[PDB]
């Protein structure tokens, strides 16, 4: 039952499904009903009624397979906490560009940007695959 | 690895508390050298 | 006896994607950011001469 | 290294050993599901039939569950693996994990 | 009331391993098939067949016409 | 690669005391005498301000900033050429 | 009492726990200047107005994350801590010259921070090249308090070097062999012969350096015959093998947690893992002038530094499929620790990986001095150092301190670093393919898009450093303390509880020969 | 001799959680927060 | 040529230094110096594990060559027995010092 | 013979990147030929390859430092 | 001289607690004294002369 | 009480003191290039050498009059001596490359030649060849200290450690004269810059490992080191044949091959 | 120059530039495999519940994966050694053009037969005319005569900075006292961007290189016009 930081150093209990049977029992102390308990398992198990079958194994083991393998609903906060945390990251960066971030440069004006877009298609930007090549010089036009 | 719960607990509150003091103390500093840039740059 | 999980994961995950969404799609495209993304399919080219 | 009957054989010994005590017990489960397979019924019958000899009940039900949990995602293998020791859980009067409701979370 | 077969038992994380590792190579095989199609000879094409009729004059003079150049009006 | 020389079976301090009285120091003398018969002042070489030495890059933290630390007035110049 | 324990320590674990506090604090100024870094990128233009000042924060960013984080957390924290645990000995051979290498690392930071306030600070890159770093382009005092906290931090190495070679080697069990210690160990003995050789090495370039800018020496001034080619051979000797150095402690620890949380008494392929870091650390001096590629080199040593090169990628990868084989059967633990470990395996194969295309010098010429390798070295180097380290501070903070994480928030942590780190970094690949240079205040407007994303990044993993500090501070705030710890029959550091006593090992361990 | 165990074996006291989050505070906030004061020093120079 | 005047060990050692050198002369090993050699390791002639308190660390090497040594607490008592091997150990506490 | 100079042929002395010595090189020539043909009679005409090489390839600060060094006497190569 | 390690050995193994940079007696302290004074001292001074030097000056 | 036979250091000030005195030589440095003072320079070279004589002082304590360097403790400072030697062989090789670089490559700054043009060397069989002489004397005559310490004989290794420290300082001397006598310098370009580096961090050493070997010499007049355990003569000796190697290798580098 | 969105390296302006973009791809194929494969190998050792936690034998499956792995690094070694050979094939240049770094701005030198230089800096944005590309235009271009071999001669006059043309793959460091050569051709005609790529202080992001690649009849009397 109560682990004790100064027991340290002694043979431990442990639920883990690649360790099945632990150093030590779950329960050693036992109570008058308990060790009577123990004598009767020396006796035939089929004597042992169920509620005795299971008193045995709890003071052996603290968790069964099924409860020490439980699957738990915890992904669910990890995953909806780590959205909120880069949410809250999202309002970090609309305060840096409110109160941070002055106006970038002339040259992003939608005129700019036609007329350096029509400059690079005359000069034949990566004009193989990259740029100028998706463009139709034919039909005066982005190509579909 | 198993432990003892906690002898003195953190309740959902108090985690707030401390969570949003721990952001506050990085955010705010920075936030007021980076708000007062023009100010800066301007002297 | 069910844990912080089973209580609220739901209402966390729910709650977490949706607050994320909203804000990045409104630091996405409500508050000046210029993404600059390729002219192809998008800009008329105009003369520049 | 051996055969499958030569290793079978080897462990059938060691769980039939009569005065195997509970240190060894302990020992040759918690080797013996370090391998890559589900022990044979021949070996999990001489394992049981030395927890009878230790009177310990609550690791022979253990022992039936590190079998199931062995066979991963599996699921045959565990019915047929209780099937063919039916006779010595009868005759033991082993309960399996399920009727002692520790299958459930 | 018919008894259950007896399955294989040994061997089974052996087993999955050799499967998927042979799959992934099989995946890694198809994946260069269609990197080799889809980039790799896409690009060789792309480069030849730009260059095969190419006439480095006749684009000067696009460009200059243009009017992109300090040495050329 | 042992010289001319050969006495062990034993290896020891009066060993090492006949290497040092017998070998090293005489030849510490040897070379004393070699160097004190090449030894006085040779003649300065004409000044000529090359500009990869006498660098001057930063002022030296000393003296007037333009001394070497062991400035020799005889055979160092200055950036300018030769002390008076 | 608390200046004898503190100040006057001769304990390898208070020593360890010395430097772990001054590592993360290194950590946060380091990341401080990495988010005005990327403040500076995040839209076109100019935020600071001063590129000499950007061109400082770059600089010190850099000394900053390399010599005051990862080498004092990895070797001094995990070092100190770990090694003398894990070989059963009672401190290191030399306790008290310990405590001078890490009371070395304060002043050494303090020179550091003064080159930044001084005249315009050492806007130099961390490389110091001169002459950009020589007195007439970088002249006044700044470079040279750089020079002076590179010297105190090199002899805090190198003596630290002194100390774990010397513990390492002399102070096991008699029993034991080199070949029955643990591959964190053999980690740091590899790493502090890596930094015993290599640092002299840099010690001497800087000293150089020193003397052409206050000596008028011209070791690497052509007026006088000098050549700035030369300090940048002696730089580069020195900073490949600090790469792996920086990275074979992480190496160690991660060995340690993927045996660990696989439910594993052993890694995988023990002397394969021994041979490889011995093998990574002897060719990690012969390689050093791909850092060259483009200085005008004869094509014969350009082929034979890509060739060198590229072998390192051989026991490495028996180091990476070796981990995967430790997984392999594992009963595994999805704890943060593994998170971290397998964040690194995936992250640090990555960075590698584009490693090895800047191997090829060919590549290189149009690859150098662009974001593909600040992109390289951000993914093999910063996270792999930053992930190897969260893993290990996960891992055996309960052990240090007694007290355990709340392990749902620091699957939180990891998830988000994570995100941040990749949105960071994997688009500065397009934009070194493309051409953006590094060590640039403002780039062209075409690169806009990657620069904004990439910024963007960077202030999520701001967050997650913000919730790193309140995880730790719930831990202590909370105290729970840990009872049982699986697998000591095979991590000897635990098996004196938590924290472990003062002293450990005053009695040593019984260990057999057969 | 000196204090051993949890919460012991450390420079500073953990012995009130609110103490502690201030020095926490001070202690990771004054190394995140010089970089911004010294750009800002800088800036103001010049 | 010759002559004495240096202090020997014998005459000017002290200390821990003085310890392990008397002891040394006696064929003792109070200060683990020395690797221990394995007996039989069985329960009739178990490994014999000094020591001056009531526990000690024993890292088990099971095999020759092994680089995973395996260890754990021995306690006053019964013999136990590696987890790894089973060769069994029994502590034999006290003596060595005052 | 063999005229039409269009600009320095490559010269296997220096095959590498590094192009310094090549300059030097030729200044140097070009400069001892001068001399030579000055001092016993002739005409500088001959040492015409020598000077359009180091033309080609020297900077044109350096080719300026190094004739300010001649000039001064301190140019420490030898002519 | 005399060969006098004994008296030193029996100085400096007395139970008397003090470390060993103390242990010979009153003018290890005077020593430390000096030696920390100088150290703690001439790092306040060296703070001054970075808050001098970190600022503009004719 | 411990069983294991490793020394446990009582709690020591002199970490913090010597990583102060650190900071004050270099902060003093700055000073002294920059700002015109060496007051700060002074007070770390003083406190820097108050803790080399505080700390090595107490490890004196430690082992002869308290008896802490058993076998094991002796052999991890064997160990940590020869990989101090180790990283100071290291140090020594860069100035080794920076100098074949330029001499192997003389720019065309130089003349394109080694020598430079306006350098005139020393001559290598004058008062280099003696220095040579000097400190290969030395390294016979440390032989002789050692041997005859380890066959108990007090007076002669007093001769002989007296006779290896003179030879030093007459190495030193030597040396000092020809700084002075030297046409070339410092700023002499980098013949100047390799030449006063790389020879003046050796008579550095040279000037330590002498005064480490007057700490040994005064040692062993108070009869510190028995016949069997002198680990700080060992290391004063490594240290000072470490010194003669590094001169040899100057010797035919620089002044021989570099003439 | 880059397009915005840009993921790879630009089209390729120099028979050299095309070489490097094929084996870039055969080198990219094979980081995606090995990266992809981790990945895959992390993820399959992660989704079982069986288990095999005793020791395994490691020297039958180290002769793999260090032979594999060897093989690869010969098959991207091969390619890549060719290509720097090739780089460094002789080729003969019919005109060697010179480029010096300054603090802050290129300087160019077309000695071979007349004394033609000027110095090349940044156009500011507030000056770029209309459609000019902020950053990367300058007021005097390196004009050079296309399809034609050009030796680049590149060094500095104060601190080191580098000469880079990404579309025709050079880069060049520029250190003072040293002349180091790169040969150029453009097959194209055209208008090739670069940016100084050694960090050389306060402006290192603003002294940009602007080829512009003409027939060789307009470069002489660019030439000539510019004497
Ligand atoms: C943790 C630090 C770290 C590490 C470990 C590495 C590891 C490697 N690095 Fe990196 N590197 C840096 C940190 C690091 N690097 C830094 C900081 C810089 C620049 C500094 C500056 O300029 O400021 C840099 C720069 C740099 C350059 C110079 C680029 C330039 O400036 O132009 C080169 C060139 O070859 C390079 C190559 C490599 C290679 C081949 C490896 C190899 O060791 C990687 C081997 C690993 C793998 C390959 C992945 C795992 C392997 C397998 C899964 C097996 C199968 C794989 C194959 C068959 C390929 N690095
Ligand atoms: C270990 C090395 C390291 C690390 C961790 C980092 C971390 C980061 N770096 Fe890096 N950086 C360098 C080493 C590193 N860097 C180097 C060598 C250069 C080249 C400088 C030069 O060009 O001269 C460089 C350059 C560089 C640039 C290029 C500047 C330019 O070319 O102009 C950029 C740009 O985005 C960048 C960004 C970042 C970011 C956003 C982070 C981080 O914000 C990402 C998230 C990581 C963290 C937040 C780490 C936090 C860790 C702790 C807080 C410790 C916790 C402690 C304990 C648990 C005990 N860095
Ligand atoms: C001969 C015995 C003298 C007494 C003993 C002195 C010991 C000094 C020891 C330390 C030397 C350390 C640094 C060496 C730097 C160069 C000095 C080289 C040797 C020397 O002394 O060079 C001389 C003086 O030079 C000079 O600048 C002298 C410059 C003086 C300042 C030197 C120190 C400068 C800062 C050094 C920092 C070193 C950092 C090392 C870090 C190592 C890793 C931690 C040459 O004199 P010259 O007039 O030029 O020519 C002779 C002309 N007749
Ligand atoms: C003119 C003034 C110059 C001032 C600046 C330079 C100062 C340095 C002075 C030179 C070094 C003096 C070193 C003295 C060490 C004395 C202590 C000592 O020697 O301690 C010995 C242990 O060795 C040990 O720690 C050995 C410990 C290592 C010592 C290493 C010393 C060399 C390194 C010095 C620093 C070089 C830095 C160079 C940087 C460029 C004590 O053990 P034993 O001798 O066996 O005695 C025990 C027997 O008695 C028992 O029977
Ligand atoms: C890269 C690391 C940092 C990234 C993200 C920083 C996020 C910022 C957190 C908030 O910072 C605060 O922002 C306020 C504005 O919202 C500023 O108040 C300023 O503005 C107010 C009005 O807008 C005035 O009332 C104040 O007096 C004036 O200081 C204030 O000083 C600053 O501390
Ligand atoms: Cu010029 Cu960067
Ligand atoms: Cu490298
Ligand atoms: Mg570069
Ligand atoms: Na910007
Ligand atoms: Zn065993």
């Amino acid at each position: 039952s109560v682990v004790k930081s100064e027991d340290y150093a002694l043979p431990s209990y442990v639920d883990r499904r690649d360790y099945p049977l632990p150093d030590v029992a779950h329960v050693k102390n036992l109570s008058a009903s308990q060790k009577a308990l123990k004598e009767k398992e020396k006796a035939s198990w089929s004597s042992l009624s169920i509620d005795e079958k299971v008193e045995l194994y709890r003071l052996k083991f603290k968790e069964s397979f099924a409860e020490m393998n439980r699957s738990t609903n915890e992904w669910k906060t990890v995953v909806g906490a780590a959205m909120f945390f880069i949410g809250f990251t999202a309002l970090l960066l609309i305060w840096e560009k409110h109160y941070v971030y002055g106006p970038i440069p002339h040259t992003f004006e939608e005129e700019w940007v036609a007329k350096q877009t029509k400059r690079m298609l005359d000069m034949k930007v990566a004009p193989i695959q990259g740029f100028s090549a998706k463009w139709d010089y034919d039909k005066n036009e982005w190509k579909k | 690895i198993t432990a003892k719960p906690a002898k003195t607990p953190t309740s959902p509150k108090e985690q707030a508390i401390g969570l949003s003091v721990t952001f506050l103390s990085f955010l705010l500093p920075a936030g007021w050298v980076l708000y007062h840039l023009d100010n800066y740059k301007k002297s | 006896a069910p844990d912080f999980h089973d209580k609220y994961g739901n209402a966390v995950l729910a709650s977490g994607a949706t607050f994320c969404v909203a804000v990045w799609v409104y630091m996405a495209t409500q508050i000046g950011i210029e993404w600059n993304p390729s002219p192809v399919g998008r800009v008329t080219p105009k003369e520049w001469r | 290294h051996e055969t499958d009957e030569e290793f079978d054989a080897r462990w059938v010994t060691y769980f039939n050993k009569p005065d195997i005590d509970a240190w060894e017990l302990r020992k040759g489960m918690n080797t013996l599901v370090g391998y890559d397979l589900v022990p044979e019924p021949k070996i999990i019958d001489a394992a049981l039939r030395a927890c009878r000899r230790l009177n310990d009940f609550a690791s022979a039900v253990r022992i039936l569950e590190v079998v199931k949990d062995k066979a991963g995602p599996h699921k045959e293998i565990y019915p047929y693996v209780i099937q063919e020791l039916r006779p010595t859980l009868n005759e033991l009067g082993i309960s399996t994990p399920e009727e002692l409701g520790l299958d459930k979370v | 009331s018919t008894a259950l077969a007896k399955p294989q038992m040994r061997g089974l994380l052996a087993r999955r391993l050799r499967f998927h590792i042979v799959g992934a190579f099989m995946v890694s095989l198809g994946f260069a098939t269609f990197y080799k199609f889809a980039v790799a000879e896409k690009r060789k094409k792309a480069y030849a067949d730009f260059y095969r009729n190419y006439d480095s004059m006749k684009d000067f003079e696009e460009m200059r016409k243009a009017g992109i150049f300090q040495s050329a009006k | 690669a042992s010289a001319a020389k050969g006495d062990h079976g034993g290896t020891g301090a009066r060993t090492w005391r006949f290497l040092t009285f017998g070998l090293a120091l005489p030849s510490v003398a040897l070379c004393t005498l070699n160097s004190w018969l090449h030894s006085g002042h040779r003649e300065r070489p004409a000044f000529i301000p090359y500009h990869h030495l006498r660098i001057r890059t930063k002022p030296f933290s000393w003296g007037d900033g333009n001394h070497t630390f062991f400035h020799n007035p005889r055979v160092n110049p200055l950036p300018t050429g030769y002390e008076k | 009492m608390f200046i004898n324990r503190w100040l006057f320590s001769t304990n390898h674990k208070d020593i360890g726990t010395l430097y772990l506090l001054f590592g993360a604090w290194a950590g946060m100024v380091g990341t401080a200047l990495s988010l005005l870094i990327r403040a500076e990128l995040g839209q076109p233009g100019t935020l600071l107005g001063d590129d000499q000042i950007y061109n400082v924060v770059v600089t010190a960013h850099a000394f900053v994350m390399i010599f005051f984080m990862v080498m004092p957390i990895m070797i001094g924290g995990f070092g100190n801590w770990l090694v003398p645990l894990m070989i059963g000995a009672p401190d290191m051979a030399f306790p008290r010259m310990n405590n001078m290498s890490f009371w070395l690392l304060p002043p050494s930071f303090l020179l550091l921070l003064a080159s930044s306030m001084v005249e315009a600070g050492a806007g130099t890159g961390w490389t110091v090249y001169p002459p950009l770093a020589g007195n007439l382009a970088h002249a006044g005092a700044s470079v040279d308090l750089t020079i002076f906290s590179l010297h105190l931090a090199g002899v805090s190495s190198i003596l630290g070097a002194i100390n774990f070679i010397t513990t390492i080697i002399n102070m096991k069990p008699p029993a034991m062999s080199q070949y029955q210690t643990p591959l964190f160990v053999w980690s740091v003995m590899i790493t502090a012969v890596l930094l015993l050789l290599s640092l002299p090495v840099l010690a001497a370039g800087i000293t150089m350096l020193l003397t052409d800018r206050n000596l008028n020496t011209t070791f690497f001034d052509p007026a006088g015959g000098g050549d700035p080619i030369l300090y940048q051979h002696l730089f580069w000797f020195f900073g490949h093998p600090e790469v792996y150095i920086l990275i074979l402690p992480g190496f160690g620890m991660i060995s340690h947690i993927v045996t660990y949380y696989s439910g594993k008494k052993e890694p995988f392929g023990y002397m394969g893992m021994v041979w490889a870091m011995m093998s990574i650390g002897f060719l990690g001096f012969i390689v050093w002038a791909h850092h060259m590629f483009t200085v005008g080199m004869d094509v014969d040593t350009r082929a034979y530094f890509t060739s060198a090169t590229m072998i390192i990628a051989i026991p490495t990868g028996v180091k990476v499929f070796s981990w995967l084989a430790t997984l392999h059967g594992g009963n595994i633990k999805w704890s943060p620790a593994m998170m971290w470990a397998l964040g690194f395996i995936f992250l640090f194969t990555v960075g590698g990986l584009t490693g090895i295309v800047l191997a090829n010098s060919s590549l290189d010429i149009v690859l150098h001095d662009t974001y593909y390798v600040v992109a390289h070295f951000h993914y093999v180097l910063s996270m792999g150092a930053v992930f190897a380290i969260m893993g290990g501070f996960v891992h055996w903070f309960p052990l240090f301190s007694g007290y355990t994480l709340n392990d749902t928030w620091a699957k939180i942590h990891f998830a988000i670093m994570f995100v941040g780190v990749n949105m960071t970094f994997f688009p500065q690949h397009f934009l070194g393919l493309s051409g953006m240079p590094r060590r640039y205040s403002d780039y062209p407007d075409a690169y806009t898009m990657w620069n904004t994303i990439s910024s963007m990044g960077s202030f999520i993993s701001l967050t997650a450093v913000m919730l790193m500090v309140f995880i730790i501070w719930e831990a202590f705030a909370s105290k729970r303390e840990v009872l049982t710890v699986d697998l000591t029959t095979t991590n000897l550091e635990w098996l004196n509880g938590c924290p472990p006593p003062y002293h450990t090992f005053e009695e040593p361990t019984y260990v057999n020969l057969k | 001799h000196y204090e051993e165990g949890p919460g012991k074996n450390i420079p500073f006291s953990v012995e009130n959680k609110w103490r502690l989050l201030a020095m926490m505070t001070l202690f990771f906030g004054s190394g995140f927060a010089a970089p911004f004061f010294i750009v800002r020093h800088q800036l103001l120079k010049k | 040529a010759s002559g004495g005047g240096v202090p020997t060990d014998e005459e000017q050692a002290t200390g821990l230094e003085r310890e392990v050198m008397l002891a040394a002369r006696k064929g003792q090993d109070p200060y683990n110096i020395l690797a221990p050699k394995a007996t039989s390791g069985t329960k009739e002639d178990p490994n014999l594990v000094p020591s001056i308190t009531n526990k000690r660390i024993v890292g088990c090497i099971c095999e020759e060559d092994n680089s995973t040594v395996i260890w754990f607490w021995l306690h006053k008592g019964e013999a136990q027995r590696c987890p790894s091997c089973g060769t069994h150990y029994k502590l034999v506490p006290h003596q060595l010092a005052h | 013979k063999i005229k039409n100079y269009q600009t320095a042929p490559f010269d296997s002395r220096f095959p590498n990147q590094n192009q310094t010595r090549n300059c030097w090189q030729n200044y140097l020539d070009f400069h001892r030929c001068e001399k030579a043909m000055t001092a016993k009679g002739g005409d500088v005409s001959v040492c015409e390859w020598y000077r359009r090489v180091y033309k080609s390839l020297c900077p044109i600060s350096w080719v300026s430092t190094w004739d300010d060094r001649r000039a001064e006497g301190t140019f420490p190569g030898k002519i | 001289f005399e060969n006098r390690v004994a008296e030193k050995q029996k100085l400096f193994q007395e139970d008397n607690g003090l470390p060993v940079h103390l242990k010979g007696g009153a003018t290890d302290n005077i020593l430390y004294r000096v030696t920390m004074t100088l150290c703690l001292g001439g790092t306040l001074y060296s703070l001054y002369c970075l808050g001098w030097a970190s600022f503009p000056h004719k | 009480h411990q069983t294991h036979a490793y020394h446990m250091v009582n709690p020591s000030p002199w970490p913090l003191t010597g990583a102060l005195s650190a900071l004050l030589m270099t902060s003093g440095l700055t000073m002294w290039f920059h700002f015109n003072s060496m007051t700060l320079l002074m007070i770390g070279l003083t406190t820097n050498m108050l803790t080399m004589y505080q700390w090595w002082r107490d490890v004196i304590r430690e082992s002869t009059f308290q008896g802490h360097h058993t076998p094991a403790v002796q052999k991890g400072l064997r160990y940590g001596m020869i990989l101090f030697i180790i990283s100071e062989v290291l140090f020594f090789t860069g100035f080794f490359w920076a100098f074949y670089h330029s001499s192997l490559a003389p720019t065309p700054e130089l003349g394109g030649c080694w020598p430079p043009t306006g350098i005139h060397p020393l001559n290598p069989l004058e008062v280099p060849l003696l220095n040579t002489s000097v400190l290969l004397a030395s390294g016979v005559s440390i032989t002789w200290a050692h041997h005859s310490l380890m066959e108990g004989d007090r007076k002669h290794m007093l001769q002989a450690l007296f006779i290896t420290i003179t030879l030093g300082v007459y190495f030193t001397l030597l040396q000092a004269s020809e700084y002075y006598e030297a046409p070339f310098t410092i700023s002499d370009g980098v013949y100047g810059s390799t030449f006063f580096v790389a020879t003046g961090f050796h008579g550095l050493h040279v000037i330590i490992g002498s005064t480490f070997l007057i700490v040994c010499f005064f040692r062993q007049l108070k009869f510190h080191f028995t016949s069997n355990h002198h680990f700080g003569f060992e290391a004063a000796a490594w240290y000072w044949h470490f010194v003669d190697v590094v001169w040899l290798f100057l010797y035919v580098s620089i002044y021989w091959w570099g003439s | 120059m880059a397009y915005p969105m840009q993921l790879g390296f630009q089209d390729a302006t120099s028979p050299i530039m095309e070489e490097l973009l094929h084996f870039h791809d055969h080198t990219l194929m094979i980081v995606f495999l090995i990266s992809s494969l981790v990945l895959y190998i992390i993820s399959l050792m992660l989704t079982t519940k069986l288990t095999h936690t005793s020791t395994m034998d490691a020297q039958e499956v180290e002769t793999i994966w260090t032979i594999l792995p060897a093989i690869i690094l010969i098959l991207i070694a091969l390619p890549s050694l060719r290509i720097l050979y090739m780089m460094d094939e002789i080729n003969n240049p019919s005109l060697t053009v010179k480029t010096m770094g300054h603090q802050w701005y290129w300087s160019y030198e077309y000695t071979d037969y007349e004394d033609l230089s000027f110095d090349s800096y940044m156009i500011p944005t507030s000056e770029l005319k209309p459609g000019e590309l902020r950053l990367l235009e300058v007021d005097n271009r390196v004009v050079l005569p296309m399809e034609m071999t050009i030796r680049m001669l590149v060094s500095s006059e104060d601190v080191l900075h580098s000469w880079a043309v990404p579309s025709l793959g050079l880069k060049t460091d520029a250190i003072p006292g040293r002349l180091n050569q790169t040969t150029l051709m453009s097959s194209r005609p055209g208008l090739y961007y670069g940016q100084c790529s050694e960090i050389c202080g306060s402006n290192h992001s603003f002294m940009p290189i602007v080829l512009e690649l003409v027939p060789l009849k307009y470069f002489e009397k660019w030439s000539a016009s510019m004497l």
